[PDB]
């Protein structure tokens, strides 16, 4: 949020004339906020449009943020915490599996107009299991592939 | 009889045909069967007596056993023959998977995160 302003004088307004003669329609693209109108604004000062100049060199330099070294992409993590994480995930998967059919059975025993409000205080396994599936698949696939190519990159 | 390994009945019936001579084809079958039996004996044996081959293959003692062994090289004499098998080529190497399994995982990832 950045704005730019210039002042005006009231004597010229006494003459029945308004400043900032208009020659084109590119000056009225943004409507002012109500709080700017609440204060002085057009009866005391006028805002002007703003722009940012961009060149290729600084923009190309600036995109290096959060880039990581070539070491971080070849480490294959410990083979002891990975199985612990998989074991942890599988149990909640099992519990959500057990809780799924209870909500599946009663999906139509109640009028659908209040169906949405029925899910306002308690969790639903259908939405709460997909994230487990996604993270689990991603971790397993990437951990396999890293070791797969590393077995032959080095000797 | 030929489909499975039973071979004695083939040569037994080869001297018993009620239709006609049929000798133009039984000889070809005999040659092929003798060759394949020679091929089979080469496997799963590290020791055998010289006369045992003469018993299994119906040429008894026509001097053809030594020329036949010249055809199928064999190794040693002393009334004995030997064969050697390795079969460890497929095991003990993980480099051969390293590329095809990488391709398979790449395929999983490719067909897992494309908008259809």
């Amino acid at each position: 949020v950045i704005d730019a302003f210039r002042l005006i004088n009231a004597n010229m307004m006494v003459l029945g004339h308004e400043p900032r003669q208009t020659t084109s329609n590119l000056g009225h693209l943004n409507k002012p906020s109500i709080q700017a109108l609440i204060h002085g604004l057009n009866r005391h000062y006028y805002s002007i449009t703003i722009n940012y100049r961009k060149n290729e060199l600084e923009q190309k330099m600036l995109l290096n943020l959060h880039k990581k070294s070539w070491m971080e992409g070849l480490t294959l993590q410990d083979y002891s915490e990975h199985c612990k994480h998989n074991e942890s995930v599988v149990k909640e998967m099992l519990e959500l599996a057990k809780n799924y059919n209870k909500a599946v059975e009663e999906e139509d025993k109640m009028t659908p107009e209040q169906l949405a409000i029925k899910n306002v205080g308690k969790q639903d396994p259908k939405r709460h299991l997909e994230e487990h599936v996604d993270v689990l698949m991603t971790s397993n696939i990437v951990q396999c592939l890293a070791a797969m190519l590393d077995t032959v990159v080095f000797k | 009889y030929l489909m499975e390994g039973s071979y004695n009945k083939v040569f037994l019936a080869k001297g018993n045909i009620p239709a006609e001579s049929y000798t133009f084809f039984i000889d070809i079958l005999l040659d092929t069967i003798r060759d394949e039996i020679a091929g089979c004996i080469e496997k799963a044996y590290e020791k055998i007596l010289f006369t045992e081959a003469t018993r299994i293959l119906f040429f008894n003692t026509p001097k053809k056993m030594t020329d036949y062994a010249k055809k199928r090289g064999w190794v040693l004499g002393p009334n004995n023959y030997y064969s050697f098998a390795s079969q460890q080529q497929k095991p003990e190497d993980t480099t051969i998977p390293s590329t095809e399994l990488a391709k398979q995982v790449i395929e999983y990832a490719r067909q897992l995160e494309m908008i259809v």
